[PDB]
């Protein structure tokens, strides 16, 4: 249930994986190598809350899980998302013996 | 999601709702026994919901599976955020259909420039 704020229907959003030094740029002293930054300098699309732990597939490969942000679509504020192509052996291997 | 568009109706398959009394976080089904999803989305009980587009109206695709293990990475660090990531074991397999998939894991990181798809029920505004 979507309660007092969430939309009720999924919504989905177009959105490109941008360059480590803009990450860094936006975010000085906040991003490590397991973030990467996903979004539009200018601000106005982006993920927001409610929707953590949800995907980034890019070529239908899953490269993102949205983890935070300074707000919500603001300019040169783009969203900061987990870095899957970095825990595909804890994935698995977590899956093998769990 | 800030600016996006309605996704089409389960065209997203992989995409479920964590829910837990409401919807709070979102995340992605890798195989028919395991979603991934982010650390600091982490309760002490979880319930998946998969197949849905409405999450208030029963339209018919819904699974509802209560997770069985919780597992968040080991060097999560919630000041951070760093390694916010987390595995959750359904308690029962999911049955895989068309509107209930898997979504592939990586066989190497992006290019930056890469355009991709971000779904969920966050705040639109
Ligand atoms: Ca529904």
């Amino acid at each position: 249930s979507s309660g007092s704020s969430y939309p009720s229907l999924l919504q989905c959003l177009k959105a490109p994986v941008l360059s480590d030094s803009s990450c860094k740029s936006s975010y000085p002293g906040q991003i490590t190598g397991n973030m990467i930054c996903v979004g539009f300098l200018e601000g106005g699309k982006d993920s927001c809350q409610g929707d953590s732990g949800g995907p980034v597939v890019c070529n239908g490969q899953l490269q993102g899980i949205v983890s935070w942000g300074y707000g919500c679509a603001q300019k040169n504020k783009p969203g900061v998302y987990t870095k899957v192509c970095n825990y595909v052996n804890w994935i698995q291997q977590t899956i093998a013996a769990n | 999601i800030v600016g996006g568009y309605t996704c089409a109706a389960n065209s997203i398959p992989y995409q479920v709702s964590l829910n837990s009394g409401s919807h709070f976080c979102g995340g992605s089904l890798i195989n028919s026994q395991w979603v991934v999803s982010a650390a600091h989305c982490y309760k002490s009980r979880i319930q998946v919901r998969l197949g849905e587009h409405n999450i208030d109206v029963l339209e018919g695709n819904e699974q509802f599976i209560n997770a069985a293990k919780i597992i968040t990475h080991p060097n999560f660090n919630g000041n951070t955020l760093d390694n916010d990531i987390m595995l959750i074991k359904l308690s029962s397999p999911a049955t895989l259909n068309s509107r209930v998939a898997t979504v592939s894991l990586p066989r190497s990181c992006a290019a930056a420039g890469t355009e991709c798809l971000i779904s969920g029920w966050g705040n639109t505004k």
